């Protein structure tokens, strides 16, 4: 494996990704009897387990199969939250989510600002496993945060672990706006930890600093948190170089903040994506952080991207922007 | 005996291909006649007079307001416009079929059932102009209107989106228990999109209260129909998707309330979806005339009274559409709220941006048209 | 007479929607019952000797590599498998009666077409394993087979994507004047997506020699058909685009032939698509079995043939086997070519920038497995 | 209007940029028996009239309309050039590419590397009218070229004028990969030029500097590219500043060497675009040249773009970068 996971609110349990998002998904429907749950093979449970013993529990008007149609998906789900109804749609992998790529832009994004808000899809939630996982190829590996990202009037959001899953989509599906959430599947059945069994929200447009450090900011998003948190280990145990590490978490509207104020004190920046290099959302990062940041820039912002090909099958270990890849320009930036 | 989950059928012992009958359609359902005689009693509705001349009034003020509109777009005055000529009775005579809080998805040629419902020529004109009594504060391009209060859902430009959300509306509808239904207005054009497949598809299978009211005139743009399908129309799609269908004569005001009372009727009770293709004229044997002509065997109205209500929707349309002109455009704010509900930082300090830069160089804008 | 540019049809005056007829489906065309006998002597193809044992053998075959591979992924030794269980029949016979330069679009359950057309067991398991003998280069998930020899276009992963594209090719064809036409396969599943939606009409209005393959099985994935449509399966759907269309028992070899042939013959001659549904059975009454009974009812075939056939195929299937596992997967530098036919200066730049990491930190690599 | 329009191969003559795509298109079907071309109305000539008499000229079965289904148009266009044929398929707006993003990112675009070279669609061309048109609010203005530069193995290139618009469409329609191309609707009829009657190609992932300076460097496309050479002219006269104008023309792969070699001797950069500054291409431009050119920039990059909204119908007069969002942006970077 190319990463390795780690690490109030009431009663606890142990709970893996795939548990904490049905964690999630059941807090949901309890409180919520509008709410509804649907896509494709979501009844028996999902491809990923997501949607287990819910159709069981809350019944089968409320967790249902649709045909095998993207585009019909998400015009469905709009036109369930046009009535004020909660709809929480999967896409059953990312990489499946373009057929209704028209429906999220110029349907879902715009719905409110349209009409003046007499109209609205804000109850609208659409949740899709997202990243790569090993062997997953061009089509089980993408991650589409960058296409989301320049659409206006969408929310997308990108959880690293399973209590921060479990968070954050509850605060995705309580929000009023369209959001996209993109649940790492390499991550779904991945260790375990503590998650408390009652609902708890974690806010949108917020980053977390996981760990404080002075010489070097490092960002990233999902799975890839866990390899700059090791780069991070890595760089202090080989270099005496003490880094902060902060998770985005939300990719639009982001955490501009959060992360300048991390800069100003560093005076360095490495952002770490899976997604292609070229038009990936680390060249928006880099540009704003230049923009309010420039006196405090002591080296250039460095990318560490996957490169600009489709996402390869035997390829893979050559492809991510792994720790050694981090590593290697974290080292040559702070040699600058 | 097969055992095939897929489909119910017999086998055959011979190999014959399927031929569809396209040259004996599916028959068109008329009610009146071209002189505006019932044709069959059984069929007539015996709307009320008052509502019958709702119907009619309703038509030929739209018809008036298009006439006003379309001169203004030749003009520049407005951006755009989309006519509703040969398109009224499809809309007045499906509208009158509907409960008033039945939510209508649609796109360009529906203004008749916001006119039905009673939305007010200041509202049409507003959102044309884009000016300060737009409740979609001037945002869209013209005729994109929209009214919570009269459940018509505001248009967008991107065809055939709707159909598939107007099936969602209905999903909804069916679990809330309302006896609502939800009608989807589209055009043959707009049938061929994906988006279309994804609607009736879902509206079958997911058991939904919705009516399709595919409006065919033979056109889309400069495209006839022999270049957008090679079956017998829209409602020969209906059966294989499962969905209940007809095909109704446009012009025959009474042909669609029929069918869409009939339509509404099982498909709120039933929970099933019902497609209603109506066959109009590309104009923009009239619905126009062919009422006059029924209100005049009825002794509903003559001359005098068309004289007088030709002069009166004239007049109406003409004192909204000077006012709607006189009117300032929104506040320039107005540009960024709505994107999101609240509105992020990021897009507060871009809204801060545009202040400022007005502040400075506010002499090249046109300041003096929007309000504050 | 109705005056309507959109549909042909009469004037009919009383209100009658139509009703889907789906308890009583289109027949399900079938040449030989259970035991392998000739039901109706004039649906017979008497096709020759060799050429139904060659059906034989392809469908065997297959059905060994299967065996095989999905254990190979239950051991996690290639990382994805999907099988041919069931639909064996399908595929060999429908191959079987398109000509060797006719071009096939299909998704995942189509290898008996290459198998028919001799692809080399070496090459289904080099793309399997993603070793230096695959002409794709290792780049895609196990099981997405293409070879331009054999006119068999490459797989690709998202659903129903290669229906409109299909459409295109035979409308190329066509332009050609080739006498070839396209074969375009894919499950009931992924004819909900809007592309199928978009192939289907495209192929009728723009007179393509196109054969649409659907394969129902009764179930994608979890979802049975009665959550994924509500009318009488894909094959009623045809007619409604002008499509001529036929259900057949996927069971058996002579009825998929017989329908795919006539289907050819008329499609390159008329230039006019045809639809063919077969209905197959979810398993990963076979036609392996059903095919074998007719071999023995002919003395084509008996039980040191069959004892044989399966031991030597079973050694054919496991020489490739391990000498696939045994190769080495291509250079990493492959991961940069393709991606546009030359090479950008930028991506070139990536490829530097790999090379120079694995200089320095190669070792962390699993480079021993690639090759130089 | 917003922007003023201005200024060897062989005998030439006036024309729009409309008709320099009818040129285009019709040297194209000249010279290639293979080439059709599709789309909704194209046959009578086409809703901006670039297509017409091409079908009298050409025939039914090589100029003809589609059904009204973008995405069937794309993947209709992939199969064509799947069998080697030449393919310009015509999307009627932009705004309307979004139900073909999926044939388009994930078939198109992965058609080549997917099949190790065994099939490709390298001889599509996508067409279609794009950018702001005064009134054109949310569906009749947008620019979607960021949404396609995340996508390696697609070609997206942007003509300023008709004599650039007839080179690049024959080099789009003639390079091996498959291209959009997205025609500035509002100049279909805004000013004639000079353009070769026979073929002649304009190379892409080519940047043209058409304005040389020392000062600061400017980079837009389409029509913002007249937008900065105004500004280039008010920096000039009010502030006696020296500025390099440079059209990009290709957003991908874009000229990399040409903007950097720029930005190397003035030290300044401002680039500039319709669509909506978050995730818009300007954000790779900017990351890329602080890069690059970290140790010669004299202050921050600066990116005058759209606003991250829909495109607004009544407010487009405050929601475009104009010329004096761009000279104040300038002014204050020249003051850094
Ligand atoms: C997705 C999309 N593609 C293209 C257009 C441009 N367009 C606006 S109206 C129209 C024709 C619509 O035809 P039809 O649906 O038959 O309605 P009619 O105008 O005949 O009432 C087209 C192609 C659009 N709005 N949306
Ligand atoms: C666009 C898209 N959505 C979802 C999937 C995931 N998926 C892979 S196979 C499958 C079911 C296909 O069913 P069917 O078409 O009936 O073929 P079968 O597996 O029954 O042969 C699904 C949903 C996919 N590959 N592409
Ligand atoms: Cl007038
Ligand atoms: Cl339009
Ligand atoms: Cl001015
Ligand atoms: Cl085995
Ligand atoms: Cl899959
Ligand atoms: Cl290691
Ligand atoms: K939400
Ligand atoms: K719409
Ligand atoms: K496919
Ligand atoms: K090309
Ligand atoms: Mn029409
Ligand atoms: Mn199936």
């Amino acid at each position: 494996a190319h990463f390795t996971f780690q690490p109030e609110y009431g009663q606890t349990q142990k709970m893996n990704l795939f548990q904490s998002v049905t964690s999630a998904l059941d807090n949901s429907l309890a409180k919520d009897p509008t709410a509804v749950i649907f896509g494709e093979d979501v009844a028996f449970g999902g491809v990923f387990r997501c949607t287990v013993g819910l159709r069981d529990k809350y019944g089968k008007d409320r967790v249902f199969n649709t045909p095998l149609c993207e585009q019909g998906i998400v015009g469905f789900g709009i036109g369930i939250a046009v009535t004020g109804a909660t709809a929480i749609a999967e896409i059953q992998f990312a990489d499946y989510i373009f057929p209704a790529f028209d429906q999220i832009v110029n349907e879902a994004a715009k719905y409110r600002y349209r009409s003046g808000d007499l109209f609205n899809c804000g109850s609208l939630t659409i949740r899709s496993p997202w990243g790569c996982v090993g062997h997953g190829a061009l089509y089980h590996s993408q991650s589409p945060e960058a296409f989301f990202a320049h659409c206006p009037g969408i929310k997308v959001v990108i959880p690293r672990s399973p209590f921060q899953a479990k968070g954050l989509l509850l605060s995705c599906i309580e929000d009023k706006n369209p959001c996209i959430f993109f649940e790492p599947k390499i991550l779904y059945r991945a260790a375990a930890e503590e998650v408390p069994i009652e609902p708890y929200n974690i806010p949108l447009s917020q980053a977390e600093v996981i760990q404080e450090g002075s010489d070097v900011t490092l960002v990233a998003w999902g799975t890839q948190v866990h390899v700059i948190r090791e780069v991070a280990s890595m760089a202090k145990e080989k270099l005496g170089v003490s880094c902060e590490v902060i998770d985005l978490r939300t990719i639009i509207p982001w955490d501009v903040d959060t992360i300048c104020k991390s800069v100003i004190k560093t005076g360095r920046l490495l952002i770490s994506h899976e997604a292609p290099l070229t038009g990936g959302f680390a060249s928006e990062i880099s540009s704003t952080v230049q923009e309010e940041c420039f006196l405090n820039l002591e080296a250039p912002i460095s990318r560490v991207c996957g490169y600009d090909t489709p996402f390869p099958h035997i390829f893979e270990p050559f492809y991510i922007p792994d720790k050694w890849k981090c590593y290697d320009a974290l080292r040559k930036m702070i040699n600058y | 005996k097969p055992q095939f989950p897929g489909a119910s059928a017999e086998f055959i012992d011979k190999l014959e291909f399927i031929q569809p009958n396209v040259i004996s359609g599916i028959p068109i359902y008329r009610v009146m006649d071209r002189q505006g005689q019932i044709i069959n009693p059984s069929e007539d509705p015996h709307l009320p007079k008052e509502k019958v001349l709702k119907l009619y009034k309703s038509m030929t003020l739209l018809n008036t307001m298009d006439r006003i509109l379309y001169e203004s777009q030749r003009q520049g005055r407005i951006s755009f416009y989309m006519t509703n000529y040969g398109e009224e009775g499809t809309h007045v005579g499906s509208a009158a079929a509907l409960d008033n809080t039945d939510l209508v998805f649609g796109q360009y040629r529906e203004a008749g059932v916001l006119m039905y419902r009673d939305y007010p020529l200041e509202l049409f004109m507003a959102q044309c102009y884009g000016n300060i009594s737009d409740l979609g504060k001037g945002r869209q391009m013209p005729v994109h209107y929209g009214c919570k209060e009269r459940h018509f859902v505001t248009i967008s430009s991107p065809l055939a989106t709707q159909i598939p959300q107007a099936v969602g509306a209905a999903y909804a509808a069916k679990r809330a228990n309302a006896n609502r239904v939800v009608i989807c207005y589209f055009g043959e054009g707009a049938a061929s999109e994906g988006d279309a497949h994804a609607g009736f598809n879902f509206a079958a299978t997911l058991e939904c209260p919705i009516i399709f009211f595919c409006r065919n005139n033979g056109y889309a743009i400069s495209t006839p129909t022999s270049e957008q399908y090679r079956g017998d129309g829209i409602a020969a799609r209906g059966p294989g998707y499962g969905i209940m269908s007809i095909r109704v004569d446009g012009n025959d005001v009474f042909a669609v309330y029929n069918a869409t009372k009939e339509a509404r009727r099982r498909a709120v009770a039933e929970n099933q979806p019902f497609l209603i293709e109506a066959m109009t004229y590309r104009i923009g044997d009239h619905p126009i005339s062919r009422l006059r002509h029924y209100l005049l065997s009825q002794g509903w109205w003559d001359e005098e009274q068309e004289k007088a209500w030709r002069k009166q929707s004239r007049r109406k349309v003409m004192e909204a559409f000077e006012q709607a002109e006189r009117k300032p455009k929104p506040n320039p704010n107005l540009l960024f709220s709505d994107v999101y509900q609240e509105m992020p930082a990021q897009l507060r300090k871009q809204q801060e941006s545009l202040a400022r830069h007005l502040q400075t160089y506010g002499e090249h804008y046109p300041l003096d048209h929007f309000d504050k």
